[PDB]
DNA sequence: GGTGGGTGGTTCTGGGTCCATGGGCTG
DNA sequence: CAGCCCATGGACCCAGAACCACCCACCC
DNA sequence: GGTGGGTGGTTCTGGGTCCATGGGCTG
DNA sequence: CAGCCCATGGACCCAGAACCACCCACCC
């Protein structure tokens, strides 16, 4: 502290004056109560005069040695006499060995630091707080052990993967036993009632593998084998590992494992401080799911809390306690309860937080705690029980740690059976009066992909509740608000009876999503203050966009936004601060550390109508201008008072839930994959009964829900051959497809824009709501999919009936309207849709009114030609209807021979590349590297600014023609057949013709009207 | 002072021992040095250790610690020893080469014996705190004989001065 | 003796998809 | 009521790309 | 600026006792 | 036959002293 180095200041100056000796002997005992008093605060000890053998043999004996608990040196210090040159004394201590590692050289007036044999800092002693400073790295100096461990910890993570085989044989020689396959029948059978319904063999041999594999680190690495004998849930778990781990079995295993744990507890056992082993917890936790179960760590969320963001929520919880309850953390009375603890982080810093005085009654019957993994469960309770020993100088049992499901244990019962006094923490807990529901939320909206079979599990109560208050006050067609973030704050919800503050760091989905508009009206009905802190960092985004993102706050290794929130229940205040844009993962999280919540400026948020709270539409618009289409024009009857827009029907993109099964750029090769996928398909539908219902089958075909369902109805399928249909997959990348609907999830309203694929029909595809990437619009006269743009929706201009014909998709209002303001009843149907393009290509428009395009179908103004406009998107739409049928802008084409004629040369060099060689500005410099042997130059710059969302026409017809390899094993090892070499003549062509076309709607688009209506 | 401090320094002789894992006096008498040193701050009195004094011999003699005054004049002083050693037959060489007796609490870490004028005065075992608080308020307090006459001269005042305000007061 | 490949290791760093799945129709 | 439509945002990871370290070859 | 001396630590080195307690005697 | 003589060799340890490191007084 500087008070420490202002009383070394005062005590020097009575020494020469009481003493009248200015004697090394006498004037250190100055400095010596200054490193003695620091020290005893850092849990270290200056220890005076003890004797350290120097590498020649000779013994050195320093003024004094900063000594750990462990009695290991992690300093020295050697007081001289200010009648002699420091510098050159120091020269001769360290001549006579010295110590170097970490040593003060001080005379009275000047004090200098050698850390690693190098001068780190040079300090005068009058300056406290340059002396306090110099002390700091004195003090909180890394030795070469704490240094060792953590490369240690780092190589066990790779060396997880080979540990768990040797475990995972000796858990399958264990079921050659009867007495192991008894005991384990009845712990399935207990956890059946306890943990999850469907607690299954698989499960039960993860607890025991966890159960082993804790079991030996925690005697070796944290010396506190005496858990388990301790731990209630170990207890029974040591029931199930007694029958096959003793003997000659575990000493066999135990030989073979010590080779990946040797290294970790060599450094390991020369570490005091717990709060450096406690790396070694976080890194088993997040690595043991990541190689043995990856799929279950997805279900459960097997990540750690930055310590960072921990700290934060922790100080800034207790700043609004004070606020709106005039109460503290340490203060007895506020019960804190982690619904979800991991590895016990907010639980253990909570216990560093509060005062020593108070700990022992918090950590007794107000800190509590719920796990619902074994692995997680064993790691906190150590973490929490042993962070409080080290504070407290005496070790208790920790009895409020429970392990059972948070949002099944509202039984405020079964749940938390595992062991009889489990059940009573579980039932004590939910009678305990909670005021702070701090933690760290697991998030998951949906399953990956259907194949993986790892839906998120259904929590009856939670979603009732859900779908009573979120669920109704959302006017959305799609419900994400069954996310396990979202089931975590329904719960919290019910949980505060009273008073409190919910403080969670999750998805920052909530603040903007078209799903979270219940949420975002039910939460300013149930809590007073939110103070929201948007840490942005969402990786699922593309283009400036991404860049704006930054890194993510969780060590850049999630790709969803974070928020760090506070919603406390004491109109509603909705406060809003967010970070920086264009920011990195240690600067957020530096600022976490350095800013006090009372020093945020918070900038109060007010909703809209649709309870928007961000990016909220500028209302000074004339916006009521038209509209493309409505929900209610679409399902309107008859009526043209009900028929209020452009267009009548819209649709959504052929979206497929498997593209790599039905897209193919060869009529055949789609018909070879197709076949095979039916072929599998007819197999499984010969599966015994029992087998189709538990989807019980080899997964090589990519089956969705839709297929599911029919297989478990054994409904065959058959190959149309007339269903394979030309489709513009992504901008100017026109792939076959299969266009059948037992192949297809969801054809939305397609078949009746196109009829059966091949129709007649122009369709205007626009980019849907929310657009996260820039406005698109294009014309496609071909089946366009969902993803052509995003989201896309395209807008028909006929319509073909049911054994009808094309009936004119255009409105006979919106015809009347424009043949009134313009007052021309020549204005017909097929001059309104080219008027529609062109003004949807007007920079202007699509600069002034982007918040409104970005949530709602845009609204289309009256232009004061019309004609000049029309006839701009005829120019526009044939541009794109016919892009294969322009003019090859001249584009140079140089080759180049392969490095040498070896065979395997021009394999590597015959390779797609097909890279935009830009400058060192960053900047087109105008050529595109199509392979290793062509290189193609001369494309114009205005070329590279049609873009199509936040890729240019150009980059569009590279990226899909490069040789990405397929996500689908089958189809890698069986249907991957696109090599560049074949289609290299065809994209050269493609390139230049494309090349036209945007060079041609740069300058179309540039001649329009510098401003909007 | 007395309980709390003596209290803190029980602690940190444990801390020395275990921290350091030597129990010999040059490293042990951090603890006592700490005890002294703050007691004394608090007593307008500062603990200098190492200062050479003289001998009536002539030998020149260093304490372990002397316990000087604001106008560098020494009141007490103090010698440590280890545990493994006979404080006692420690003691008479100690006088023997000019060690001073006026005032002095030879110590080892578990016995203190405190001589005055020339006499042991106390002896007490450092593991009682009340005891070791009882031998330092004697060693803090002890005076020369001269403050303690002119103490006893401003004592003589508190009864006089009725009888020096008389002639004031018939003057007046 | 520098000096540029040759070879292998050791840090950053940039940058971005199709598709699950409840709810609302609907006939 | 089951059988259609309609959304809507998603708890990473990895190929270059330096950039070193070391040292054989190549000039110098 | 060594030098001797004060103080405490750290190796070596040298140098050596009364007295238990079973067995045979023995009158 | 229970007292009464007769051997006979013993699983360390701790004070002098040397000398060493460090700093203070003391010459130089
Ligand atoms: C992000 S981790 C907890 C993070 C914690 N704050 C930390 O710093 O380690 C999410 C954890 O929630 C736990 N969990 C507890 N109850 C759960 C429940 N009902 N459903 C899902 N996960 C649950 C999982 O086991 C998982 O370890
Ligand atoms: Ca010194
Ligand atoms: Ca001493």
């Amino acid at each position: 502290s500087l008070q420490l180095v202002k009383k070394f200041q005062k005590r020097l100056e009575d020494i020469v004056a009481y003493g009248g000796t200015r004697n090394e002997s006498s004037v250190r005992a100055a400095f010596q109560q200054l490193l003695s008093d620091w020290a005893e605060g850092s849990g270290l000890r200056l220890i005076t005069e003890v004797t350290q053998k120097a590498v020649a043999g000779n013994n050195v004996r320093p003024d004094g040695t900063l000594k750990d608990s462990l009695q290991q040196s992690r300093g020295y210090w050697e007081s001289k006499d200010e009648a002699d040159t420091l510098d050159d004394e120091i020269q001769k201590k360290l001549a006579k060995g010295y110590p170097r590692d970490n040593i003060i050289f001080e005379d009275s007036r000047l004090a200098v630091l050698m850390q690693n044999g190098e001068e780190v800092q040079r300090v005068d002693m009058g300056d406290a707080g340059a002396l306090a400073g110099l002390l700091k790295l004195f003090f909180e100096f890394e030795p070469p052990q704490v240094l060792e461990f953590r490369k240690a910890v780092d190589h066990f993570k790779d060396e997880m993967p080979h540990l768990l085989k040797i475990l995972r044989e000796a858990a399958d020689a264990a079921e050659q036993k009867a007495d192991y396959r008894g005991e384990r029948d009845h712990f399935v059978e207990i956890a059946k009632e306890a943990i999850n319904p469907d607690f299954s063999p698989r499960d039960a041999r993860e607890m025991l593998i966890q159960h082993i594999l804790t079991g030996d680190l925690f005697t070796s690495v944290f010396d506190n084998a005496q858990y388990h004998e301790d731990n209630n849930i170990a207890q029974q778990l040591q029931q199930l590992a007694a029958t096959f781990y003793k003997g000659p079995v575990k000493r066999d295993i135990a030989e073979r494992t010590k080779r990946y744990y040797g290294a970790i507890q060599a450094a390991a056992a020369q570490i005091a401080d717990h709060h450096e082993k406690q790396r070694f917890l976080k890194a088993l936790y997040e690595n043991f799911y990541r190689a043995y179960n990856p799929a279950g760590a997805e279900r459960l969320g097997i990540f750690y809390t930055p310590g960072e963001i921990v700290r934060f929520m922790i100080e800034a919880t207790d700043t609004l306690l004070e606020k709106h309850f005039q109460k503290e953390l340490a203060d007895k009375g506020v019960e804190i309860l982690d619904p979800a603890t991991g590895t016990g982080t907010f639980i253990t810093e909570l216990i560093d937080f509060l005062p020593k005085a108070k700990l022992e009654q918090k950590y007794r019957e107000e800190l509590h705690c719920n796990e619902l993994a074994l692995l997680p469960y064993y790691i906190a309770n150590l973490n929490i029980e042993a962070t409080y020993a080290q504070k407290m100088g005496r070790y208790e049992e920790f009895r409020n740690i429970v392990l059972v499901d948070t949002l099944d244990n509202t039984g405020f019962g079964l749940f938390g059976s595992v062991t009889a006094e489990n059940l009573e923490r579980a039932k004590r807990q939910n009678a305990r009066p909670v005021r702070v529901i701090i933690g760290n939320p697991p998030y998951r909206a949906n399953q990956a992909n259907e194949n993986d079979n790892n839906k998120n599990r259904e929590y009856k109560e939670i979603d009732r509740r859900i779908k009573a208050t979120y669920v109704a006050a959302s006017t959305a067609q799609k419900t994400k608000l069954y996310d396990m973030y979202s089931r975590f704050l329904r719960w919290a919800t019910d949980r505060l009876k009273e008073d409190g503050i919910v403080a969670f760091v999750s998805n920052s989905s909530f603040i903007d999503s078209r799903t979270f508009d219940g949420f975002r009206k039910e939460v300013v009905k149930d809590f007073d203050h939110i103070y929201i802190l948007d840490m942005k960092g969402n990786a699922n985004t593309s283009g400036e966009r991404r860049k704006r993102e930054g890194g993510n706050v969780f060590n850049d290794q999630i790709k969803v936004g974070v928020a760090v929130y506070f919603l406390v229940r004491s109109d509603t205040k909705i406060w809003y601060h967010a970070v920086p844009d264009f920011w990195r993962a240690r600067e957020k999280l530096e600022w976490l550390k350095t800013t006090k919540f009372e020093d945020i400026e918070f900038d109060h948020i007010r909703p809209d109508a649709k309870h928007n709270w961000l990016g909220q539409v500028d209302e000074e618009n004339d916006w009521n201008e038209f509209l493309p289409v409505a929900d209610k024009d679409t399902k309107q009857a008859k009526g043209l008072g009900q028929e209020r827009a452009i267009f009548k029907l819209y649709s959504l993109g052929v979206v497929t839930n498997r593209d790599e099964w039905v897209y193919s750029r060869a009529e055949d090769e789609l018909a070879d994959k197709v076949r095979y996928f039916i072929g599998r398909y007819n197999e499984i539908i010969k599966l015994p009964l029992g087998d189709l219902m538990s989807r019980n089958w080899e997964g090589d075909i990519k089956m969705t829900r839709a297929t599911i369902a029919d297989a478990q109805s054994r409904k065959s399928y058959s190959l149309e051959k007339n269903s394979i249909v030309p489709s513009l997959y992504r901008p100017f990348d026109v792939l076959k497809m299969y266009f059948s609907k037992n192949l297809n999830e969801m054809q939305y309203q397609m078949p009746s824009i196109f009829p059966k694929g091949v129709g007649e029909n122009v369709v205007i595809a626009l980019s849907g709501s929310p657009a996260a990437k820039p406005f698109q619009v294009l014309a496609t006269d071909i089946l366009p999919s969902l993803d052509l743009l995003e989201k896309t929706q395209c807008l028909p201009f006929y319509r073909y009936t049911m054994n009808g014909e094309r009936l004119n998709n255009i409105t006979d209002y919106a015809l009347k309207a424009f043949q009134t303001h313009y007052a021309d009843t020549s204005i017909s149907r097929e001059d309104i849709f080219h008027y529609v393009y062109a003004v949807l290509h007007h920079p202007a428009y699509r600069e002034k009114y982007a918040l409104n395009l970005r949530q709602e179908f845009p609204r289309i103004p009256f232009y004061p030609e019309f004609g000049r406009w029309a006839a701009w998107g005829r120019e526009l739409m044939a541009l794109h209807i016919g892009f294969e049928s322009v003019a090859p802008y001249p584009l140079k084409r140089t080759d180049e021979p392969p490095k040498n004629d070896t065979p395997e040369a021009l394999a590597l060099a015959k390779k797609a590349r097909l890279k935009v060689q830009r400058d060192a500005a960053k900047q087109p410099t105008g050529a595109v590297e199509l392979d290793g042997l062509t290189t193609l130059a001369g494309i114009p710059a205005a070329a590279w600014a049609y873009k199509l969302g936040n890729r240019s026409a150009l980059e569009w017809v590279l990226e899909r023609h490069k040789e990405t390899t397929p996500k689908d094993a089958t189809i890698r090892e069986k249907f991957n057949t696109y090599r560049f070499a074949d289609h290299k003549e065809r994209v050269i062509d493609l390139l230049a013709r494309v090349t036209t076309v945007s060079v041609e709607t740069v300058r179309i688009v540039g001649e329009m009207p510098a401003e909007t209506m | 002072m007395s309980l709390q401090l003596v209290k803190k320094f029980q602690k940190r002789l444990e801390d020395i021992v275990a921290y350091g894992g030597t129990r010999n006096e040059s490293s042990v008498r951090a603890a006592f040095q700490q005890l002294l040193s703050d007691w004394a701050e608090g007593s307008g009195l500062r603990l200098i250790t190492e200062v050479t004094q003289k001998a009536v011999a002539g030998n020149n003699v260093r304490p372990d610690g002397t316990l000087k005054d604001s106008l560098q004049q020494s009141r007490g002083y103090w010698e440590s020893k280890d545990e493994a050693d006979t404080l006692d037959d420690e003691i008479q060489k100690k006088l023997a080469k000019g060690y001073p007796r006026d005032n002095i609490i030879f110590e080892d870490s578990r016995l203190a014996v405190l001589m005055q004028n020339g006499e042991e005065v106390q002896r007490v075992d450092m593991g009682d705190a009340g005891a070791l608080a009882g031998l330092l308020k004697l060693f803090f307090e002890f005076e020369p004989p001269q403050v303690l006459e002119f103490r006893k001269a401003v004592d003589h005042f508190k009864d006089e001065m009725p009888h020096l305000l008389k002639i004031l007061r018939e003057a007046a």
